């Protein structure tokens, strides 16, 4: 979210009808996930010797 | 007045009820779920509301 | 009402009478205040939310 601009020279009566203003809403962000993978093959026959 | 006491807790009673024989026409009704989103719901705009 | 400007040249002589007058003005400084008003209308359906 962010809070509204300054909105200067703003002036009003003291006695008068109270405006409606004015707001905003927020902001949504999104992200996604990656997926990271590694793989190791080994055969038995290297895996014999020291 | 003879049968009854103020003329406002009278008629509040009154529109409690009238809104329950609204209430159940309206849910056995035929309206077509009349809204600015149709199926927009989770399919609205973006981030900003445009 | 700060001093006056500075007579670089008050010569006069040792049997002169003095001369006219000094009416100056009362000079004031002024402002007024400001009203600044923030509205803010919020239905209270939406105050219900989650």
């Amino acid at each position: 979210d962010a809070l509204a601009s300054v909105d200067g020279n703003n002036a009003h009566v003291e006695g008068s009808r109270a405006e409606d203003g004015e707001m905003k809403p927020t902001v949504i962000k999104s992200n996604v996930t990656q997926i990271l993978r590694k793989v190791v093959r080994v055969s038995d026959t290297a895996n014999t010797t020291a | 007045n003879y049968g009854r006491g103020r003329e406002l807790m009278y008629q509040l009673e009154k529109k409690g009820k009238e809104i329950k024989r609204d209430l159940e026409k309206i849910l056995l009704s035929g309206q077509a779920r009349t809204d600015v989103l149709a199926d927009q719901y989770l399919t609205n705009s973006a981030a900003d509301p445009a």
